């Protein structure tokens, strides 16, 4: 988020920040008791070792853990998509297992999953979370930020990334001009839109060409298309 | 003139019946009912056999048989031999029975029957044996049989010897109950009243074996076959009794082995009732006697479609135990190193190793070396088999590996190395094999789920958690005919078959509880419309402990099936102390 304000304590409850030994790297989704979703590019290569990663529910400010409403969590399994792959940037979607269970709370409920065949149409306001970068060579904010990209269409998306290939389950959002976009350190946030009250998972933030930048839009991994493989993990 | 049926001796003073004739005994006070020229017969030529060896053949052997004629062989050894009868070649119609007798005179005792079956090697423990061969059919198309007899000390036999029998050549030294309903019949390959009994024989895996097995007559009353065998000398040491038991078929009763002493006391020691399925089973069962003992395998036979089988009984002393690197490679390239491995490794490298196979062969990768560096370098094992490559596993680092077991028969490895920090590197060797990782699933309805275990109806969909991968309750209850997502039917599975549930006492607790265990939310309503399915319903039920108890009872009236609709879950609500600010 680099043309974004703060947002309210507790806002955004399901949005885990993952810790790799005491490092922010990408946000994550709890779904489920247990299980998570983050991106598949942040996690690649790390997991033999899932105790590594550190689970912080409900956190609002990365300074603040010392919280009442933080619940600490750890990481035992790291299922990575079966058809990924790192060169192409595809099928971009891992789930990360937790080691207790956790009660839910006003600062910790699980999201939405998209159904499947959900007609998304394009400039759809979609909401975006997470400690990323206000700028492309800067610093990570400690206030969890915030800001609102539209949808794009695959044909739009692929005429505006011409350098990279963009298949039938990566959903593009961003502005036409640029300057409200996702970051570097922000890759992996959750892209929730809203629908009849509802704060779905329509998308996690995978890549992108530049940050901050005009006519560079972020690229999304449509949830959508992967809904049985998260469910059949659920259980 | 003697009486009407008798026939004088030569010296015409004394008469004697006429099957005292050629029998075995001396009837006419100078010998003569023995005489060699007065029984001669026209098979061989040769009625009284004295020495130790010879052979016997029938009338004209090397041609077709034309006349019936009835030929009788009385052989006479030393006291204290056997006779071992060898038949080389047997070809002969089932009228014309070979009836083989134990001593001479009308106390001769007969052993075994045969008709068109080789008989093999047959060993009686006497020192005379009476051998008759009667004609009775007059087809030229068979040749004849030829046998020769042995003789050999029976005294010196062995437990292995007397009991370790394959039945590959006749029986070797059992012999046959005379007090038992039926005899052992020796048939090869395939028998009669099929879809009952072995279909080849386990010695030689093949139809070519020869094994013993019950009479496929139609029986129509319950007969016993059994089988005795020598007395076997006490031992210090016990030993285990093995052998391999056929028992297929609908109405097989029960099969057991009795033991039988010098004091006529029997004593079961083993006992199988029911079906077994169409193998051999591996039976067992420890010998420990301190006298003289016989081994019997009775056998209690029902009428049609109950056929036993018997095969390879043997006697073992003891207790019965419980940018330039290499490309793809084949099964002679195993062992390879990725480029430069006899130290570290350069940077900037990237190496691929497709292995290739035979189609329907897995591969089995095996790291015996695995020193990488950190997460910027890692190996990526794929399975693509095509252009969308699949992924196996991220190894990384130094460390011991699992093992990785492939799906198809390719698989790509790429070795992603940084251009700094170079570190040692790795080593594997695959080994291509059938099914490699994947245990073999249980077989016997049961039910393997994702771990490996087996679980065949102890945690399919009753509330335990045996397996660890949660592959135990697994999809029984899902939705039947819906229309959206969160709608459909109540269909339950019981063990295999999916079928819809009774709403005799349905209730909104066993509603949403059934909503919780479709992985939806609550219930929001339920609406019996009609009843369709014809499947066993069962009848939910519930109980103050918590389970649901499903009694699948398919007995009801004017039942309904629950059109059920579950809310959704705790979707993406904002519950905080959020307010609406359009910056």
């Amino acid at each position: 988020i680099v043309g974004g304000s703060n947002a309210k304590e507790g806002a955004w409850p399901w949005v885990v920040g993952l810790y790799y030994g005491g490092r922010l790297l990408c946000g994550a989704s709890l779904v489920s008791s247990d299980w998570l979703v983050s991106a598949a590019h942040c996690v690649y290569g790390r997991n033999l070792e899932p105790s590594k990663w550190t689970a912080i529910l409900g956190l609002h400010m990365k300074s603040n853990l010392t919280s009442p409403q933080t619940v600490p969590r750890l990481i035992d399994e790291i299922v990575i998509n079966p058809h990924y792959n790192r060169r192409r940037k595809d099928n971009d979607i891992a789930m990360m297992h937790l080691e207790f269970k956790v009660n839910y709370t006003d600062y910790i409920q699980p999201i939405c999953l998209p159904e499947e065949n959900q007609v998304f149409p394009p400039g759809r306001n979609c909401s975006i979370a997470g400690w990323g970068t206000v700028v492309y060579q800067g610093t990570t904010a400690n206030i969890l930020q915030e800001a609102d990209v539209p949808l794009l269409s695959n044909e739009r998306c692929q005429q505006q990334m011409p350098e990279y290939n963009i298949t039938e389950n990566m959903i593009c959002a961003g502005y036409e001009e640029g300057g409200i976009d996702s970051c570097q350190g922000d890759s992996g946030g959750p892209l929730m839109c809203q629908e009849n009250n509802r704060w779905f998972l329509a998308g996690v933030t995978s890549f992108g060409y530049k940050c901050a930048l005009p006519n560079r839009p972020g690229v999304y991994a449509r949830v959508s298309r992967f809904t049985e493989w998260i469910q059949s993990f659920l259980h | 003139e003697c009486l009407p049926g008798s026939s004088p001796c030569t010296d015409a003073l004394t008469c004697i019946k006429a099957d005292l004739f050629c029998d075995g005994e001396v009837n006419c006070p100078d010998g003569s009912d023995e005489d060699n020229k007065m029984c001669a017969t026209v098979c061989d030529g040769r009625f009284l056999l004295t020495g130790s060896s010879g052979s016997f053949q029938a009338t004209h052997y090397p041609k077709p048989s034309e006349t019936s004629v009835v030929c009788q062989w009385i052989i006479r050894v030393n006291q204290g031999l056997s006779i071992k009868l060898s038949f080389d070649d047997f070809n002969t119609y089932y009228t014309d029975i070979l009836d083989i007798y134990e001593g001479v005179g009308s106390s001769k005792i007969l052993r075994a029957s045969i008709w068109e079956t080789n008989p093999g090697t047959i060993r009686i423990f006497s020192n005379q044996v009476t051998a008759t061969f009667l004609i009775e059919s007059d087809e030229s198309d068979y040749v004849g049989f030829n046998a020769t007899y042995t003789a050999f000390n029976s005294s010196e036999l062995n437990n292995y010897e007397k009991i370790n029998c394959n039945f590959e050549d006749g029986f070797c030294f059992w012999v046959q109950d005379l007090n038992d309903d039926n005899e052992w019949e020796r048939i090869q390959g395939s028998t009669f009243s099929p879809f009952t009994g072995p279909n080849f024989d386990h010695t030689f895996g093949n139809a070519s074996g020869f094994y013993i097995s019950t009479p496929t007559g139609p029986g129509g009353r319950q007969e016993r076959v059994g089988l005795l065998s020598l007395p076997l000398d006490p031992t210090l040491e016990p030993a285990c009794l093995s052998f391999w038991y056929h028992m297929y078929g609908e109405n097989v009763h029960k099969l057991s082995i009795n033991i039988s002493n010098d004091q006529n006391m029997e004593k079961t020691v083993f006992q199988k009732e029911g079906n077994y399925g169409d193998n051999w089973n591996y039976g067992q069962v420890t010998l420990n006697e301190t006298v003289k003992f016989k081994v019997a395998f009775n056998a209690f036979k029902n009428k049609i479609l109950s056929d036993i089988a018997l095969d390879d009984i043997s006697l073992t002393y003891g207790i019965c135990n419980g940018c330039g690197g290499p490309f793809e490679l084949w099964e002679p390239n195993t062992t390879f190193s990725s480029t430069n491995f006899p130290n570290s490794y350069p940077n900037l490298a990237f190496c691929v190793w497709i292995l290739n196979a035979q189609k329907g062969k897995n591969i089995q990768l095996h790291f015996q070396e695995f020193d990488l560096e950190n997460i910027n370098d890692v190996v990526e094992i794929r399975d693509g088999e095509e252009a969308d490559s699949l992924l196996l596993a991220v190894y990384t680092g130094p460390g011991p590996v699992k093992d990785v077991f492939s799906t198809t028969n390719r698989m790509t490895v790429l070795l992603i190395t940084n251009d700094v920090l170079a570190r040692g590197g790795f080593k594997a060797n695959f080994t291509t094999g059938y099914h490699l990782g994947i245990p073999e699933p249980c077989k016997a309805d049961h039910f393997q789920c994702k771990n490996g275990e087996c679980v065949p109806l102890v945690n399919l969909c009753d509330g335990h958690l045996h397996c660890e991968d949660g592959s135990d309750e697994a999809d029984c209850v899902r939705f039947f005919n819906g229309t959206t997502n969160n709608n459909g039917l109540v269909r339950f599975r019981i063990q295999s078959i999916w079928h819809t549930a009774c709403a005799e006492n349905w209730t909104t607790q066993i509603s949403n509880d059934v909503c919780q265990l479709l992985g939806l939310g609550s219930g929001n309503s339920s609406k019996p419309i009609f009843p369709t399915d014809g499947g066993p319903f069962v009848k939910l039920n519930t109980a103050p402990d918590g389970h649901l108890i499903l009694t699948p009872s398919q007995q009801c009236l004017q039942d309904s099936l629950i059109r059920l609709q579950c809310n959704h879950k705790s979707c993406g609500k904002k519950l905080a102390a959020q307010d609406i600010t359009p910056k």
